[PDB]
């Protein structure tokens, strides 16, 4: 089984090596393809109470054109200066903002933060909610072994 | 041997994977 | 002072011994799979996310348990029952 | 009308017992594993 | 592909890997010298001695 899953994970570090370094390694990890080959380098740890969202997406020089991931400041450090940045996947932060997509109506997106999701709706900040606030569905396979009363 | 048609999906219900 | 009377059948202690043997082998190669069998689990949790992102329909068919019609909502799926319909039509 | 004659050993019935009761568990367990594998 | 500043490649190659920077050859290199990170859930099942 694992010989075979073997042809699923060479895969799906192409579509995303950061996750795939991050469960293969087991660091949180940033990954990028070089080849055949995968490099990783570590991520810096940042503490949730340091991290601010803004409430829109929308950008005010450019119309037409807007986020389609939420704007984010925040600090390394309680004295350290404030560094703007856009949210990514799994409590991910980018320096660039270089994730823009054309403005669409009905536009309602959530997004992973902290230990919850963010909610926007329009391109606007819409409300913060709970994991257990959405229903889910499970991908595991239940196997229920017991052991032996002595 | 069914087929199956599908109304565009829309916000109303939405769901998530369990976690580890 | 006491004399102490010793039962002619050890078969019951032998019994024991091989009974926990068995028992002892069985909880620790069953306790092993199913420690495994939640790895595995935690390890293709990864690559569901992944194939979630490739095409929401066949995934979001095959957890919830119902042909649902699913589209990403950045990071979570929104589904939709799907309507059957009669291949003869 | 006639006697019943008793076997002086019960190891007989002790074997079925533990025998019985490991075969269950097992039966059970890999019953189990075959059942998730398959899912 | 239009050629970018900083290419730095691993392609398998044989039964190792060849390194090419700068879209040019730099070496070949033995499998077993990468770090190697493990996919597969280890599963250790010892059977019942006589």
């Amino acid at each position: 089984l694992q010989n075979h899953e073997l042809t699923l994970w060479n895969e799906a570090r192409k579509l995303n090596p950061n996750a795939i370094a991050s469960a293969t390694v087991g660091r949180r990890a940033s990954a990028r393809m070089l080849g055949d080959v995968m490099a990783v380098s570590t991520c810096v740890p940042v503490a949730p109470d340091n991290v601010i969202v803004q409430n829109s997406m929308r950008v005010s020089s450019r119309p037409g054109t807007c986020y389609s991931r939420p704007l984010v400041s925040f600090r390394y450090e309680d004295q350290g200066p404030l560094i703007e940045g856009q949210l990514g996947e799994n409590n991910e932060l980018r320096l660039t903002r270089d994730a823009l997509e054309p403005c669409t109506v009905g536009h309602r997106r959530y997004f992973i933060f902290g230990g919850g999701y963010v909610y926007f709706e329009e391109y606007a900040y819409s409300h913060q909610l709970s994991r257990a606030d959405v229903t889910t569905v499970s991908t595991f396979i239940d196997l229920n072994i017991t052991m032996l009363e002595d | 041997a069914q087929f199956y048609v599908c109304p565009p999906p829309t916000g109303a219900t939405v769901v998530q994977f369990e976690q580890p | 002072v006491e004399r102490i009377k010793t039962t002619s059948s050890i078969e019951f202690a032998r019994l024991q011994f091989t009974y926990n043997h068995i028992q002892r082998h069985v909880n620790d190669m069953l306790g092993r799979i199913a420690v495994a069998w939640c790895e595995l689990q935690n390890h293709e949790l990864t690559l569901w996310n992944e194939a979630r992102k490739l095409n929401p329909n066949a995934i979001a068919s095959a957890t919830v348990g119902r042909r649902a019609s699913a589209r990403m909502l950045g990071d979570v799926m929104a589904v939709s029952t799907c309507v059957p319909v009669a291949p003869d039509n």
